[PDB]
């Protein structure tokens, strides 16, 4: 009973946002050069979003030049956090500003979003204590059905399908009658729908329904590129794999790809322990539109990401219930540690005193935590 | 770097698209046939078609009519290519001569925008005022006809209806009128509009909007004095008028799907339907006459004329002469007849006209122990399916019916016989089980044989396959042994060959266990056969986890690929396979090549890999990659650095291993060298010649498609490619196309995404055209041309072609 559409705004940073509307696409293929963030250790997916609190002198006047002429910039995926090298990242296009001071410091507040993905081609460091990338867009590449290329008219009238009802022999039936022509061709109809996009989706839709049971079609996107990319964000995965995720250019492989990686995954465990039964794939539940995972800041100035989940094992609490910047309007929280390792792990929210909800909740940080496939 | 050269010995068969008119002449009846780029002109007379005229054009025919113009002796033709290229052509004879004029031409593409999932539409005004295409989902494009339009300059015009399953023009109305059936979330609808030039708009039409069946696919424009249009869908048939409205539900149309029609009378009082299973239907329209009135319609009715090779295209001659135009078997001439013999058919069969593709797979052999070769094909498909045996005399070609799908063939000379895999199509029965729909080469074998090994442990009314291996001689192509395997079973790979030691060979295939709830294999077999005293024995078999997509005999091994995964399997001498080799990559093998130690591994997706065997150590090491998003149907090797591949938009593309690269990122990359744009959905690739065996090429490859063309590609040396490039920009330069079409665009690397200009690709038909011209022309392209050097005389050049021409 908890609204879904709350956390997604991110009102603990602030209520009134100095909103930006317009949007700029650069050409595809093009060679353009940003500036670069100096503290980003987050590989950003398109459509998500970010919050930032920034009061470094070179950044706060970079983000004052750059909040007039397009707003946009770039975020490095870094391989390897100690060396800072990155040959793929991610645009950045902002949508929110808004400057505040603390006794003589100045603090600002940035809301974006990424667009685009691209392969660094070079970097360099300016007399300003920043960096400045110069990279090559990157293509979004769509394939037509591949029935399409079979032949050329045959039986048109017959392949537009009359509306979905609100389903297996719904599903039978598409397969047979969409891949009809599969019988001019060396390869069966199923060999065809394995490289399908809306089998693919229905899939994906029906593997997370476990995880959601309330979950709206019009909650996930319909587009293949929108869907995919959703997904890829919201799944509990080492950097190495969104990296890999990331490098997929079209999306039909970054489906069956995220397939293949939801199909794998079991559980997850203490990356300091490297056997430590933490959770389940079974236990992880969203609470927000975005989905188990979003981003989100301290205002002690580092961003944290957090899921959702209701059961914990192999971990000690420490602190009490306080509510000064919390993320989610209205909720407790503790500290928590490895039981073995000591470290900590995530924090265990108590639900408020407003009617009732979820007494008990785990949001934990994927810094700290690794898949046992 | 590739210098290759791609000819076709074997023109297409299959017809889509004939119509009929007066075009040569005012008072000859003509028969018009587009098959794919081949245009055909016969005239029609009492004892049959009398081949009048043949042409080819720069593109694949999508669209095809007839019309005359007020004020033309005859009718002028419309074309419009794959590619949007636009023509109007008119008939011309002088004495002996015969040649078609371009009246007019252009390009009607767009600059942005996404082409309609229903395809290409063209139709045009009864009156002859203009032409309707629809292309793109959301727009309607309008050309003008008038005599000052050689540009052809047509306009866009905005429909709200996104998804229009069909669209036609009316008869007897005062401006022009479409009416045309679409789709919205609350069902499907038939709506007319009104054209307006001078706006350049719509207007709201005669009658209101209505609402039809759920399945509405069919809209026939009546002509007068009815007219209205008729709408047919899955199971009802109506008729529409404005007030008027009328609808019938022939119970004997519930078995199949309408999908060809054709007119009979002029005044529209009878039609001919095709559906899908080869049924030929007549459909009758009632005519009233009332005080002193326009006269009306009372009631509809469909008989059941008989049955036909599977149509794509009907068309009425004359005295109950009936045109079929097949894609799946050959084209048909037959007659309807007053009466009905005793089985009950109207259909009495004429004339059959060959039809080799769709070519699904093939082989090279010498039956003969010649040195000229011949090629057995897998052609057809359900009650099309056959044999065909092709071999050099123009082709001569014979037929082996066998009333099923075949899918694979292989040859095995000791035992001089033909294995193919093969499916039928059965229907489930009352009590549980499947019946058979027709007699077949599956369930006529001399001896028959189950697979039973339980190694693994619906409803009614369903369709289901059954996959089948039939042993054929080689001589009188009887079908010797029939082998059945396990329900829900599927066959995919097969061949022949010899293991180790073993001096026999076997028949080794691979197949999958599918299920309709599963989405992905996940359990398969190797079955090894042995095939002797006319007998098939099940020597050995062995279980995978996963499904074999493809194998090849590999040095005494076998290579076989299973998923994402690449095993090579040795034979032991206990007659059993013994997993010997690993490898594990990330994609699907479902194409593998070998060549020497080198393997080609291919996936759907255009990904291309190149691995070798590590003798020294027995292990695969990763040596080259190349990956890019696209559609792919065949790979081929030609040598040891160059590979070939067929891409989606009907393209070759050649790729080659980068052996001179200094560093090993570039050594660890497959640069592109070959792009073309050949017009046809390559599907088999093979080695082999047709001719009887210092030449100037070296090897040779041949291909089969699905249009039922067969092509050749051979290779080349540096100074043989710049001479034919310079010869192939000559005779463009100077020969003229039909249609006025560029040639250079023709072969121009199309995707729908990115055009380059061909590269590496000469194309072979223009050089051998090059002899069907006058000594003049020869003399123009010949002017100024350096060939080993000297002026390069004309004689040289005839010589030349001669010898590129003898290779098939
Ligand atoms: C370390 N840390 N972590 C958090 C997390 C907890 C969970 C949450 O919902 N959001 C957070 O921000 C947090 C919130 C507030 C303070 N406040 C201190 C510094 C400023 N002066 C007052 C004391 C520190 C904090
Ligand atoms: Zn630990």
């Amino acid at each position: 009973n908890f609204d879904t559409s709350l956390p997604t705004s991110h009102t603990y940073l602030g209520a009134d946002m100095e909103e930006f509307h317009g949007r700029t696409l650069h050409d595809d293929d093009s060679c353009q050069v940003i500036p670069v963030l100096p503290q980003v250790m987050m590989i950003l997916i398109p459509g998500q979003t970010l919050p930032l609190q920034l009061f470094h002198p070179q950044e706060v006047s970079m983000v004052r030049n750059l909040i007039q002429k397009d707003r946009t910039f770039a975020v490095l995926a870094y391989s390897n956090v100690q060396e800072r090298e990155a040959q793929f990242g991610t645009t950045a296009e902002i949508y929110a500003y808004r400057e505040e001071q603390d006794f003589g410091i100045e603090i600002v507040k940035v809301k974006a979003i990424g667009r685009q993905r691209f392969k660094v081609l070079e970097l360099r460091t300016q007399s300003d204590g920043i960096q400045q990338a110069k990279v090559q867009i990157l293509p979004e590449c769509v394939l037509p059905s591949t029935m399409s290329a079979v032949q050329l008219e045959s039986l048109n009238k017959c392949q537009i399908f009359p509306s979905k009802p609100v389903s297996y022999k719904w599903w039978q039936k598409y397969q047979k009658r969409k891949f009809h022509c599969a019988n001019l061709t060396s390869w069966p109809r199923w060999l065809y729908s394995l490289y399908d996009a809306e089998t693919l989706m229905d899939r994906i839709k029906k593997q997370l329904r476990e995880w959601d049971e309330n979950l709206k079609d019009d909650s996930l996107p319909s587009n293949p590129i929108d869907f995919s990319y959703r997904v890829a964000a919201c799944l509990p995965i080492d950097d190495v794999l969104r990296i890999q995720l990331l490098k997929i250019g079209s999306a039909i492989q970054r489906l069956r790809c995220e397939l293949d990686i939801m199909n794998k995954c079991t559980s997850l465990c203490c990356k300091q322990c490297q056997e430590t039964e933490i959770t389940t794939k079974n236990e992880i539940f969203s609470l927000s539109l975005c989905g188990p995972m979003a981003a989100y800041v301290n205002p002690h100035g580092y961003v944290h990401e957090t899921l959702t989940v209701y059961k914990a094992c192999n971990l000690n609490l420490i602190g009490r219930p306080s509510t000064e910047h919390s993320w989610f309007p209205g909720y407790a929280w503790t500290v928590a540690q490895c039981k073995i390792c000591a470290s900590h792990i995530g924090w265990k929210f108590t639900a408020t005193k407003k009617d009732m909800s979820p007494q008990k909740f785990w949001g934990l940080t994927r810094s700290a935590l690794l898949p046992t496939i | 770097m590739s210098y290759n050269y791609v000819v076709t010995a074997q023109k297409p068969t299959a017809v889509n698209g004939c119509v009929t008119g007066h075009f040569t002449s005012a008072e000859d009846l003509n028969l018009l046939i587009a098959k794919n780029t081949r245009l055909e002109i016969y005239v029609v007379t009492a004892e049959g078609l009398r081949p009048v005229k043949e042409v080819g054009m720069y593109g694949k025919i999508a669209v095809m009519e007839l019309f005359r113009p007020k004020g033309e002796s005859k009718d002028l033709l419309f074309i419009l290519t794959a590619k949007y290229n636009a023509c109007i052509l008119e008939y011309k004879q002088s004495g002996e001569s015969i040649d078609i004029i371009t009246r007019a031409h252009g390009n009607v593409q767009d600059r942005i925008g996404r082409p309609s999932e229903t395809g290409i539409i063209g139709i045009i005004d009864p009156e002859c005022r203009m032409i309707g295409l629809r292309l793109y989902d959301g727009l309607f494009k309008v050309i003008p006809l008038d005599r000052d339009n050689k540009e052809l300059k047509a306009f866009n015009i905005r429909l709200e209806e996104l998804h229009v399953i069909d669209v036609k023009f009316l008869y007897g109305c005062q401006a022009p009128t479409i009416c045309f059936v679409y789709q919205d979330p609350q069902g499907r609808h038939v709506k007319t509009y009104e054209v307006s030039l001078r706006e350049k708009e719509f207007n709201k039409g005669p009658w209101k909007q209505e609402n039809v069946e759920a399945e509405a696919s069919m809209v026939i424009a009546v002509p007068e004095p009815f007219g209205g249009a008729i709408i047919i869908g899955q199971e009802s048939i109506t008729y529409h008028n404005g007030d008027k409205y009328l609808a019938i539900a022939p119970p004997i149309i519930k078995q199949s799907t309408i999908v060809c029609h054709n007119r009979v009378d002029p005044n529209g009082s009878r039609y001919l339907l095709g559906d899908m299973e080869g049924r030929l239907f007549m459909l009758l329209l009632e005519k009233e006459e009332q005080m002193d009135g326009t006269v009306t319609l009372k009631d509809l009715r469909v008989e059941l004329l008989g049955e036909t090779s599977i149509a794509e295209c009907l068309t009425y001659l004359d005295n109950g002469v009936v045109f079929v135009g097949s894609r799946l078997g050959d084209s048909q001439l037959v007659k309807l007849n007053v009466d009905s013999n005793e089985q009950g058919s109207y259909v009495v069969a004429m004339e059959t006209f060959t039809n080799l593709g769709p070519i699904v797979d093939m082989c090279v052999v010498d039956l003969e122990r010649q040195g000229q070769g011949q090629l057995v094909t897998c052609s057809g498909a359900f009650k099309e399916g056959s044999l065909r045996i092709i071999r050099n005399g123009k082709l001569h070609i014979r037929t082996v019916p066998l009333y099923e799908s075949p899918r694979k063939i292989c040859y095995q000379e000791v035992s001089q016989c033909f294995g193919v895999l093969s499916s039928r199509i059965e229907v489930q029965d009352t009590s549980g089980g499947t019946t058979a729909l027709r007699p077949s080469a599956s369930t006529q074998a001399l001896s028959s044989s189950v697979s039973s090994s339980k190694l693994f442990s619906t409803s009614f009314g369903e369709e289901v396959e059954v996959h089948n291996l039939l042993i054929i001689d080689q001589h009188t192509f009887e079908v010797l042994h029939a082998h059945q395997f396990l329900q829900n079973e599927y066959a995919l790979s097969l061949v022949s060959c010899k293991l180790g030691k073993d001096p026999n060979t076997y028949f080794i295939v691979g197949t999958a266990m599918v299920y309709p709830e599963e989405a992905e294999p996940k359990q398969g077999r190797i079955v090894v056969f042995q095939y002797s005293d006319g007998k098939l024995q099940t020597v050995a078999e062995k279980e995978v986890k996963g499904a074999v997509y493809s194998m090849v005999e590999f040095n005494g091994k076998l290579l076989a690929s299973i998923n994402s995964t690449v095993r090579l399997y040795e034979w032991t001498t206990e007659k059993e396979l013994r997993t010997e080799c690993n490898h594990y990559n990330n994609i699907m093998a479902l194409y593998l090549k070998t060549k020497g130690d080198f393997i080609l591994v291919g996936d759907l997706m255009r990904s291309v890999l190149l691995l070798a065997y590590k003798p020294m150590e027995g292990n695969f090491e990763e040596i080259a990659r190349d990956f890019n998003p696209n559609w792919m149907s065949a790979v081929e090797i030609l040598d040891d650095d160059n590979f070939l591949g067929a891409e989606n938009a009907f393209n070759l593309f050649v790729c080659q291993k980068d052996s001179a690269a200094t560093t090993d990122e570039e050594r660890q990359h497959l640069q592109e060298v070959g792009l073309f744009h050949l017009g046809e959905f390559v599907n088999v690739f093979c080695h082999g010649s047709l001719v009887m065996q210092s030449t100037p090429t070296q090897g040779s490859v041949l291909f089969g498609t699905v249009n039922g063309m067969i092509g050749l590609v051979t290779s080349l040396s540096e100074s043989w490619y710049n001479l034919l490039l310079d010869m192939q920009n000559r005779l463009n330069k100077v020969i003229k196309s039909v249609g006025k079409i560029e040639h250079s665009f023709w072969r121009s690397f199309h995707t729908e995404r990115k055009t380059e200009p061909a590269t590496g690709f000469i194309d072979g038909d223009l050089i051998e055209s090059f002899l069907d011209i006058s000594r003049p022309k020869m003399q123009e392209v010949v002017a100024n041309l350096q060939y080993d050097k000297r002026e390069a005389t004309a004689d040289d050049l005839i010589k030349v072609v001669e010898e590129l021409t003898r290779i098939h």
